[PDB]
């Protein structure tokens, strides 16, 4: 049995930690909702 | 029980202790999460019960109590915020510029932030605070890191 607990508000926060890159990837989506890399 | 708008953790007591299996968005009385988090099972909110209303394995989305309400979209140019809710850790906003998943049926935004699988369902936001999609369905790149798509449903 699954249950939900509140974790916070949904708001944009100024001066948030900026990280992560922006890759352009060739992907395929199968009938089971799983992505895979195409090269 | 609790229907207040906001981000929520999805827990289970079926394994050892209390385990966070995912996250979700409560908006307009509807709970939005990723299909692989709940597998379409019923949810509990204190004494109340949330029943699935719509869902689709290919999109990897599911809504509870009503139809999917989230319809904001990434503009293709601006930075976004992953409001990450990791297991055992406090909710935290992470700003990033999304990449692109190029598919045979069009391009989808993608966020390259690596978080535990139990973070699946955490919302991705625009500058206005609107939910443009959920984190938790993507691919594993050569480095071993996870790159998730910005998965958005359709508001009917
Ligand atoms: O596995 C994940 N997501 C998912 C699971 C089951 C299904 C789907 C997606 C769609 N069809 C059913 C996942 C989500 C978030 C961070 C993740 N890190 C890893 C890791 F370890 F592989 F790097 N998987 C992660």
């Amino acid at each position: 049995d699954m249950y939900i607990e509140r974790a916070g508000d949904i708001t944009w926060e100024k001066d948030a930690e900026v990280t992560g890159n922006s890759p352009r990837l060739d992907v395929a989506l199968d009938e089971s909702g799983d992505f895979s890399l195409v090269e | 029980g609790e229907t207040t708008d906001g981000v929520y953790r999805v827990m289970t007591r079926r394994l050892l202790g209390s385990t966070q299996v995912g996250v979700g968005v409560m908006q307009e009385g509807v709970f939005h999460t990723m299909w692989h988090v709940t597998k379409g099972a019923a949810l509990r909110s204190g004494e109340g019960r949330l029943d699935p209303y719509w869902g689709d394995v290919k999109q990897d989305l599911v809504s509870y109590c009503g139809p999917w309400k989230l319809d904001a979209a990434w503009d293709g140019l601006s930075e976004v915020q992953l409001l990450a809710v990791p297991p055992g850790e406090r909710a935290k906003n992470i700003q990033t510029l999304p990449g692109i998943f190029k598919t045979k049926d069009g391009d989808i935004g993608a966020v390259a932030l690596d978080y535990p699988a139990g973070t699946s369902g955490s919302p991705i936001l625009d500058k206005c605070g609107r939910v443009i999609g959920l984190y938790g369905n993507g691919v594993v790149i050569k480095n071993g890191s996870y790159v998730s798509a910005i998965t958005q449903g359709k508001r009917e």
